[PDB]
Formats: C-alpha cells, structure tokens, sequence
DNA sequence: ACCCCCCCTTCGGTGCTTTGCACCGAAGGGGGGG
C-alpha cells in the first residue's frame, strides 16, 4: 500500500452552522510515533493557509484564525483524521486539504502526500 | 546504605584540571543547583585544602529549556580502578532502540568516603568577583565510570521483573542511559517503553518525563535510533565516461591509495594510459585492458574488507573528515587501514552556518553508534584546530558523557572516502 | 587572632620537615629582626617554644621580616587555589557611592593548624608560627578561602551591595546615598574587626579610588600612570620590561603595537642592542599615543557588546570592545603567529576567539563581531577549508586595509595552459640535491641545490616552474608535503623559500595544483625522477 | 496573535520562457534559522513537497531546484525552466507554531 | 619568601609531511595584582 490521504466530508453550510471533515489515512498508521496529520486551506484564487495539526500523542496546534472555532481529532481505530469546524462564515469557503506531517529527523518535517482536497462553502 | 570501597589505578593521583570559563547562563544555573544539591546532601562544601579538581559545565535538560549540571570526569574515570570484580550483539539488530536517561538512580547511593575528595570541582564568577566556590560529592556522581558499576547490582534487581514478562527486549546500559530495543512498531514500541518508564518508577527511578518537542530542532530525536537501517559507506570510484588523462591521474592516486586497504587493487593497466607527456585536459579513449581493470577495481571496493574483526581487548578510534556542503565522512578503527566502519553524514543541525555545530553533532552520532555496536567510545582525530573546538563545543553538547579526542590537520591529498 | 575554623593542613606522603642551617646574618639586620620578633610574640603570632629549622632573612622596606619556606613549600601538600583570574574595571557597573578597604596584617590574622605549626621552626633563639607566615605556599590559599566565608553572611544579608574581594583588598559599591553607604561600610569594618581584621582607616571613601592598578571615577575608569624607560642605549634587559608595560597599557590604549620592539628579544641579558629604524618608529607612535590620556566606561547590562577588530599588519591585530560608540570599555591586541604557514583569515579566527575567552571572563557572554572582512570572503574560506571553522555572529564593516585571500587555486585543469612536471630529491647524508622540471612542450630545466632537506627540494622545484610560466600553468608534483602548505592559501610564512611561492602566485591569472604518486610510472613524473 | 511569523516571497509573480533561470525570494520576520520548506501547486493539482529543510530536494525532484539560505532570506531557483515548472510556489516556515506561508509565487509563461 | 593573571621567545617532547617538519606546552624574561 501506498500512502493515501482521501478528504471528505465538505459540502454548502448555512450561515452559523458547523461541519465536521474526515481525513481517511491508507499506507500508514496514525498510531506510529513521529506522525501526525495536517489541515491546511485554500480560498478559490487565493494562497495556501495552515490551518491545525494533530500529532501521535494528542498534542494539537492551531491557527489563531480557527482558534476556538476549529478542532482537530484523531481516531486510531478507524486510523482517520477530522477536523470539526464550528461558527462557519463566508471568510472560511476553501478547499480543505490533509496533509502527512511527520518529524523524520532531528531537522526535518514538512508536509507530504497531500489529498485531493474536498470544498467548503458558505452561503451569505 | 554501606559504601563499596572504590581506589585509583595504582601509580597516578587525582585530577587536577583547571575551569574553564562560563557563560553568566551557566553560572547562574550551576549556583541554583548547588545549592539544591548542598540542602540535600548531595555535595558538601570543601576548600584548598583539596588539591583536586574537574571541570563543570551546563548542558539543557531534554525537550526543555532549564539548564543541567554536567561534569567533565574525563580525566577522573582515567585514574580510577578498573571495576571487574558482555556486550549485546543484537543490539544493533533491533528495529528500534531508545535511550532512557537513569542518572537519577545515582544520586541516592552514597559514596565512599575516602574518594569523595577526588570529586572536587570549582565554580567560578562572572569578573571574577568572587574566587572559586569549591564542593565534592557524597552520592556516586553522574558521569563518573565508577557509578554504573557500583550500581549494576542494584539494576539488575530492578529490571529482572521487566524482563520477564518481556522477554524479547533487550536492555543494555552504558553511564547514567539504558539502551532499549525491541522489534515493536506501529505505536507498541512508544507504549512499552513507557510500561519501562512506568515500572522504574514504582522502584523510585525518575525519567524525562517532558512531552518530546515539536518545535525544530527536535533533539529528541537523537535519543530514538534504528540500528537494523544503518548502512556504510564504501569507497567509490568516478563514474564517467569519457576521461582526461588529469582524471585518470587522480583515479590512479586514489587506487594506489585504497590498495593499502583492499589487496586486490591493481594499477598497471591504467597508468599505462599516462605513459607520453600530454596536456591535462586532454582526453584519452580508454584501451579494453584498462575498463577491464576499473571494473575489478569497482567490483572490489563494493564489499569491506574481510578479516577485520572487533578486538575489545583495544581501544576504538574514529576519524572525521570535513567534504564540504554539509557533508562528513568518518571511519573507525582499532588498527590502521582496518575499518570497522565506514559512515557518512548530512544534513545536519547548522549544515548552512556553522561547522562546529555540525561537528559536535556528528561526534555524538558516532559515540552513541559505537556504543550500540560494540559499547565502547572511539577516540576522535577531529579535524579543527585545538583552541577553535574547546571556545565552542559545551554550546551544543547533549550527551552525559564525553569522550576523548585528539586533534588533526591532514589536508585532503586524495578525496578517498567521497567522491 | 580570628576565631575562624582551622584548616586541615598536612605534608607529601613520605617527608619529613625542613631541618636546614640559617645562613649568617649581618649585625644591622639581627637588629631589627631583635626588635619585630619580640612584637610577634606578645601580640600573639608565635611562640618560641621541634627538631626543623628554614633559613630567615630581612630586607629593608625601614625593615621587612621574611621566612625562606623553600625546603616547607616542596614538602608541604599541594592546593588548588581559589582565585581563578584578575578582576577588570571594564566589568563594574556604574555605582552612586563607591568604597574600597583593604586589611592590614592579614595572614598574621588566620591561626594556623595546631597539628602543623611544628614544621615552621627557625633559629635567629628557635620560634615557631602560630599564624598563617609569609613565604609558605599555602598561606595565600587559605588566607583567601577563609576571607570569603566571612563575608557570605553579609552579602547574603546585604544582596544589593556589590563586594569584590581580591586577597585581602575588597571593593565595595551601590546605588544608596553617601550617608547609608559610609554607614553600611562602618557595619562591614566591625563585621571583619568581629572576626579578626583589622581596616586601618589604607582606606578610601575618596574618589578616584586607586583599586588592583586603575582608577575608578564615578563614570569612567583608566590605568594608573604608565612610565616608559627613557634609555639612552638600550639593553635587552631594557626591552623586555618596555614591550612589558606596553602589553599592560594596550588593555585600554588602542593601537598599541609591539611587533617591532619584540624582534629584538630574538641572548645575553646585558648586551646592549642598537634600535632599528621600525623598532624606533614602534616605540615613538607608542608614546604619541600614550601622551594623549584615554580612559575607559563601565558595563550596562541592557545594551549589547560589540568588538571591533582593525588588521595593523605583519600579523598584528588589535580590537575595541565597547557598547556606545566612541566610549570603549577596553581595548586589546593580538600578535601571536600560531605555525609556520598561516594567512590574514586564520589569524582574524584566531582573534575572534581571543575576544571571545576574554569577554566570557569579564562579563560572561560574546560580544557582537564588527570585521573587516566581507561576507563572501568568509563564505568562500569556511565552505573550502578541508578543518572546521566558524565565527559567531558578525557584521562586515568597511575599514580598510580589508581581509582578502591573496590567490586561488583552480579545482579543474587550465585549458591551453603550459603544464609542468615537477620533483625534488636530496641526499642525506650528502645534504645536497636537485629539483627541475619537464613540461609537455618539451621544456626541461634543473637547478643544484646545496644544505637542502628532500622538503626543501620538493619545494624548489615548484619554484622553478612558477618562475619559467606565464600568467595561467598547471603543475603536477608527487610532494604531498607541498600541497598540504599551499593549499591552505597562506600569505605569510616563516621560511623564506615559501614566501618567494606566495609572491609568485599572487602574481599569476590561474594556477592548478595537483599530485600524482611517484614511481607508479605516470609520464613526465617518470620522466623527471630519473632526472633528480 | 501578532507574535506569528510573517513570510513575504517576491516577486508575487514572474514570467520566463523555457530555459530560463529563475529565482524565487522568501523573507522571514525573525530568525528561523534553516527550517524552512518549499513547495509546488501547478494549476488545478494539490501542493507537492519540492524542498524541505532550506536546500534537501525532496524524492523525484529535478537537479535544477535548488534551495539557499542567507540569514533570513531564502531562495528557490530553478536554472533550467521546464514546461512541468511553470506552477506556483509557496514557502513554508516550521520553526515556531503556528505554521506560517509566504502568498505565493506564480511562474507564468510569456 | 609565597599566591594569581596577561604577552613574547626559547626549547624539548611528540607524531606525521618521516629522519625533516610542524605543532604544542612548559619555562624564563617581562608586565600587573595582593
């Protein structure tokens, strides 16, 4: 098997109103010390925007844009990833990517084998 | 608790190494901690009375910024007896090995009485407003040669019930770190050895306990290893395939170089193709009897040398070499042209701004492979000047231990071990 | 005299006292040594009532009483003293009030170890020491360890209140008032009379406080009066204590250099040496700058150190280590040739650790680097250079005569360049040899050498080849002797065959080193051993 | 949070025909030392890994890419452009949380 | 007579560039402190 990351979940969603996207992960365990998963944005013609991280002991990490709106999750068993959005508005419309991060050496990590992304709109 | 009695190697007498000097972070860090140290009657304050002394020095505590104590006991575990009275071959095996810093266990077993004295270290003052603050140790010190020993009988007893019910792992100690490795992945290895942590504990024995850093520099990775990956680094030979006769000039020099260490290495057939006086840009075809030769030139230099094999009767020695865009090749060896194994490392800490931090990382990558291999320290030939690597090293320094090492200056004659 | 703890004091396992003769004395020294030892015993310093002896001499101050403690010293137990360096004005922060103190007998006021005063007899009329004496190698050590102790309960109860204690001198400062400054001073002169010193009111509430050979002003500092020897004809002797005082004075005049004057000391110790010309040009912008009075400022804690250091040639270096413009804290200057071959660049990392140590000593981190040295000039060396090197952070600053690196070697072949074969050979034991060349244009030359080593051919041979080429060569040699010193880019040597290299390839376009091994039978390197 | 770390690439777009040299600035805020990774979306595709830890090529990309580090200016260059690179690259810093992007480069051809 | 630091030169031990050559640490001259 090959290392997969497969969004979904997205879809319209009204004015405060909330959506919860999956991050299903094929290839490798969430369970592996190193490894964690990454969320990261795009608006339609705009740039690339981080969004949370999740790692393999728990620790999180958010974006000040999504802090206490956003929350990122891990379920080992079904090995997938999600990331619940909350308090939605027309600034968070996006493509919604998953991403592989993972802290190889004592000097690198980045983010790899980045999903299809799956899209998010918001009506106003 | 008694004391076991511990005595010098006979004919030599304490160290006697002057301090060197401290940053104010260090001196405001080993104060706070001398201080906590003296209240607990881990030291004890000493005077000029006591004709010895070791350097002290602060390192950083694992996935913190709080600063550690650190002693250099080079030249004490030099002078102290010989503690007699086996080594895993699996170890490098492992799939995974993690290293557990025990050193607490030591500060609870005291130490003989009279070979406190040869303990002794100095604090010194910023502008020297103060003269030396002097003390010695009442517990076995961490870093001392004499405090595993001492407490390898009561190890033992501590990890018998672990590795019981856990047959399979292999636990190997050398100073104040345990050596653990298991063929576990997907998650069970991380549990088990925080079952390790877990079990350790009920017997008092304290561990870094900090969740592991996600910020960069992840030094924590340093302390989780995978010996069954480790591959060496053999010496190879230019691939082209039109040569000038100033590349075969260079070819042939690094041949009659590496025929000291492989036998089999012949030259005859290309130094032929040197026999006139032509330009050194000017290429020369090569004959069938020449390619014939480089062939089985490469052919050999693909497997090491056979009959070379670890004596723990002698010491290791390890040389580095410096080749330039982050990169560093290094050997080691108990005899010239024996090679144990030759490695190569890149992309390191400081790989674009600082050679001394790249250097002081790879020699802590090599002392902490020959320690899993053959649990020794090699003996290091760096390649730095004397006064240029001692203003700089404790700045990058991790490791509890230190080893010995020499310095070097061998300009490059030949590019051996990189091409 | 002090109720302080005794300290443990022994001998070397395996000796026994001094036991040597007193040798005659004159009858005016017996005459004050009559009138002091007698102060001594009644004051409670000795008592003469032991089968060892050490010789005893005086020295006019007056009078002076001094014990040869030679034959104890090489007997007694090794310390380890606690003073570890000298204190520096530059590290004192700016106080309001200021007082220094000193304490007058202060080894004859630290009782030494009942079990060990036997050993210090001696005959005038036998005494023995109940004190620390003078001339006893352990009496500073002690004395030092035992001054400390006393005044830990006052800076633990005072923790803002600066005390530098240097033996027996101590400085004192801090932000209060004149009044409760000479009050709390009055609380340490009973605090130290309480244990048994003494502070004869040698004692200064008076600006400027003459401390360790400076002069402390309430905002700047500088050196006590400096008196060069103003020689008629010079004597080595003579030399030696004026480069002497020069290094003292370069810790706050700048651009002191001592090169010259030091070439001199290159021995009998009365042979009087005549000037050169550069040695009296040294010397004479020595003492220009030392007429003008420079003084130095006291350390902030909340700016940034910054160092400067300007190349003064043949190998000498000094720097300014200051953190507003224009007030240094203190100068310095380096001037040491570590090796036989060096350049401009290793010497420059050479000063940057000498500023370094030195700076972590008096204020404990490393100042920011102002070099006269470009960014890709550093770049190029550090990322060649086959030994590690690095220097801490540093900006480049255009004071000329700037760091450089002379000359290049090329990493490829030259194309359309004259390549050479060179080689040197000598005998040993007929200390004489050969070096030539044979290039692939036919060209051929050999040049005798006479009282040459097999290195000092080998070297001589890429001479000749540099000197018979034009602007672009390459040359290929078997001397890996060779490579290894020119391949370091020196631009400064002892020997002076290989300065005559470095000149030649300063003046070349490109040139490519290369080595080759001998007897392998590579052409021209074949062809030009049997011609050597 | 003003305590983020800003990344500012430049030129915010470029044109440059095939062959071409091109480089790629991105300045970081504050000193993050060498961690910083680079990355490649050609239109309509997902972001690809191109460069990680300031120079290190990641697996299947093309000797041209290269990555330098002077202080806090990084650059990407590309010394022969290929009709696979004409795409939009964005930098990325890790040395402090939260992760932070430059806007973007876009290599256009013309 | 004792104790500490600094610079400059000389000299001898020590391991390769090998029987010459380079590097380094101690000692002895000087400065400075008590």
């Amino acid at each position: 098997m090959e290392v997969q990351l497969v969004e979904s979940g997205g879809g319209l969603v009204q004015p405060g109103g909330s959506l919860r996207l999956s991050c299903a992960a094929s290839g490798f365990s969430l369970s592996t010390s190193g490894i964690g998963v990454t969320w990261v944005r795009q608006a339609p013609g705009k740039g690339l925007e981080w969004l949370a991280t999740i790692w393999w002991d728990d620790d999180n990490r958010y974006a000040d844009s999504v802090k206490g709106r956003f929350t990122i999750s891990a379920d080992t068993s079904k090995n997938t990833a999600y990331l619940q959005m909350n308090c939605l508005t027309a600034e968070d419309t996006a493509v919604y990517y998953c991403a592989q991060s993972a802290i190889t050496s004592v000097t690198d990590s980045a983010m790899d084998h980045w999903g299809q992304g799956t899209l998010v709109t918001v009506s106003s | 608790i008694e004391t076991v009695p511990v005595k010098l190697k006979p004919g030599m007498d304490g160290p006697k190494v002057k301090q060197w000097p401290l940053t104010e972070e260090k001196i405001k860090a080993l104060v706070e901690i001398c201080t906590e140290m003296e209240k607990e009657g881990k030291i004890s304050k000493i005077g000029p009375e006591n004709p010895y002394n070791t350097p002290v020095f602060a390192i950083k505590k694992k996935d913190s910024t709080k600063w550690r104590k650190l002693v250099d006991f080079r030249e004490l575990n030099k002078r102290t007896q010989d503690f007699w009275e086996p080594h895993p071959a699996g170890l490098k095996k492992k799939k995974s090995v993690t290293v557990l810093d025990v050193g607490d266990a030591y500060f609870s077993v005291p130490l003989d009485e009279d070979f406190r004295k040869y303990t002794a270290f100095t604090i010194p003052s910023i502008n020297n407003e103060t003269p030396g603050i002097r003390y010695q140790y009442n517990v076995l010190p961490q870093g001392w040669k004499g405090s595993p020993a001492i407490f390898q009988s009561s190890m033992t007893k501590i990890l018998e019930p672990f590795k019981k019910q856990n047959p399979d792992i292999v636990i190997y100690q050398y100073m104040d770190d345990l050596y653990v490795g298991s063929d576990l992945e997907i998650g069970q290895h991380r549990t088990k050895i925080e079952e390790l942590r877990q079990h350790l504990l009920r017997w008092g024995l304290t561990t870094p306990d900090k969740k592991h850093q996600k910020e960069p520099p992840f030094l924590w990775m340093g302390y989780e290893l995978h010996p069954d990956k480790w591959t060496v680094q053999p010496i190879v030979l230019p691939e082209k395939d039109s040569w000038t006769v100033n590349d075969i000039q260079k070819l042939v020099g690094k041949l009659n170089w590496a025929s000291q260490i492989y036998p089999g290495i012949k030259v005859r057939q290309l130094s032929k193709l040197l026999r006139g006086t032509k330009a050194l840009t000017e290429v020369i075809p090569l004959t069938e009897e020449a390619e014939l030769e480089l062939a089985e030139n490469r052919e050999i230099l693909k497997e090491p040398v056979h009959g070379v094999y670890y004596d723990p009767s002698k010491d290791l020695i390890a040389e580095i070499q410096k080749q330039g865009q982050g990169q560093w090749t290094y050997q080691i060896y108990q005899e010239p042209f024996k090679n144990l194994k030759t490695g190569k490392y890149a992309r390191m800490r400081g790989a674009h701004t600082n050679d001394v931090k790249q250097l002081t990382e790879a020699v802590q990558k090599i002392t902490t492979e020959s320690i899993v291999i053959w649990g020794k320290t090699p003996k290091f030939k760096l390649p730095i000047q004397k006064e240029t690597w001692e203003t700089w090293w404790t700045e990058y320094w991790q490791a509890t231990w230190i080893p010995e090492w020499e310095f070097v200056n061998t300009p490059p004659l030949v590019k051996l071990w990189y091409q | 005299i002090s109720p302080i703890e005794t300290v443990p004091v022994k001998l070397k396992p395996g000796m026994d006292g001094p036991k040597v003769k007193q040798w005659p004395l004159t009858e005016e020294k017996i005459k004050a040594l009559v009138e002091i030892c007698t102060e001594m015993e009644k004051e409670g310093k000795i008592s003469k009532i032991n089968p060892y002896n050490t010789p005893v001499f005086a020295i006019k101050k007056k009078w002076r009483k001094l014990v040869d403690f030679r034959e104890l010293n090489k007997r007694t137990q090794d310390f380890w003293e606690v003073q570890l360096g000298i204190p520096h004005p530059a590290g004192l922060k700016k106080k309001k009030s200021v007082t220094v103190l000193d304490v007058g007998d202060a080894y004859f006021s630290v009782p030494l170890d009942e079990d060990f005063r036997k050993y210090t007899a001696f005959t005038i009329i036998r005494y023995q020491y109940n004190v620390l004496p003078q001339g006893w190698k352990g009496s500073p050590a002690i004395f030092q360890s035992s001054m400390t102790k006393i005044l830990e309960p006052f800076k633990k109860q005072n923790p803002d209140i600066v005390i530098y204690q240097y033996m027996d001198d101590l400085y004192v400062g801090s932000d209060l008032e004149i009044g409760q400054h000479r009050t709390k001073i009055e609380e340490l002169r009973q605090h130290l009379l309480r244990w048994g010193l003494t502070t004869p009111d040698k004692h200064q509430k008076e600006p400027p406080f003459l401390w360790m050979g400076y002069e402390l002003h309430p905002d700047k500092w500088t050196v006590q009066p400096i008196v060069l020897p103003e020689k008629d004809s010079w004597t080595v002797n003579d030399i030696q204590k004026l480069v002497g005082k020069l290094n003292w004075a370069s810790q706050i005049y700048p651009g002191i250099k001592v090169r010259q004057l030091s070439k001199l000391l290159r021995k009998a110790l009365t042979e009087v040496i005549p000037l050169t010309e550069e040695a009296e040009l040294e010397l004479a912008e020595n003492r220009e700058i030392l007429k003008e009075p420079v003084h130095g400022v006291y350390y902030d804690p909340s700016k940034d150190l910054i160092a400067e250091i300007q190349k003064q040639g043949q190998g000498q270096w000094t720097y300014q280590i200051y953190q507003e413009p224009f007030k240094n804290l203190k100068t310095g200057k380096y001037a040491r040739m570590r090796g036989a071959h060096t350049n401009d660049v290793k010497q420059l990392t050479e000063a940057v650790q000498k500023i370094t140590t030195e700076s972590i000593v008096i204020w404990g981190k490393t100042p920011k680097f102002k070099l006269p040295i470009q960014k890709e000039t550093w770049e190029t060396w550090w990322t060649e250079y086959w030994q590690a090197t690095w220097i801490p952070e540093w900006e480049f600053v255009n004071t000329p005569p700037l760091v450089k690196l002379w000359y290049q070697l090329e990493k490829e072949p030259i194309v359309g360049a004259e390549t050479f074969y060179v080689d040197g050979a000598a005998n040993r034991e007929t200390k004489l040899g050969k070096a030539g060349y044979v290039t692939n244009k036919g060209r051929q030359k050999v040049v005798p050498l006479t009282n040459t080593t097999n290195q000092k051919t080998e070297l001589q041979a890429i001479y000749l080849a540099l000197q018979d080429s034009g602007l672009e060569v390459n040359i290929v040699t078997d001397s890996q002797y060779a490579l290894g010193i020119i391949q370091a880019q020196p631009d400064k040597s002892e020997s002076e065959l290989v300065n005559q290299i470095i000149e030649q390839l300063i003046k070349k376009e490109k040139v490519y080193l290369a080595w080759v091994p001998a007897h392998k039978g590579i052409g021209g390197n074949e062809q030009v051993d049997k011609l050597v | 949070g003003g305590s983020d770390i800003q990344m500012t690439q430049s030129p915010s777009s470029l044109s440059a025909s095939v062959g071409d040299r091109v480089t790629i600035t991105c300045r970081a805020s504050q000193d993050i030392s060498s961690y910083l990774n680079w990355y490649q979306q050609k239109p309509g595709k997902a972001p690809k890994l191109l460069i990680y830890y300031t120079s290190s090529l990641h697996s299947g990309v093309p000797s041209r890419f290269s990555g330098s580090r002077s202080g806090t200016d990084f650059t990407l260059t590309i010394s022969s452009l290929q009709p696979e690179d004409f795409a939009t690259y964005y930098c990325q810093q890790y040395s402090k949380f939260p992760w932070t992007f430059g806007q973007g480069t876009k290599v256009e051809i013309k």
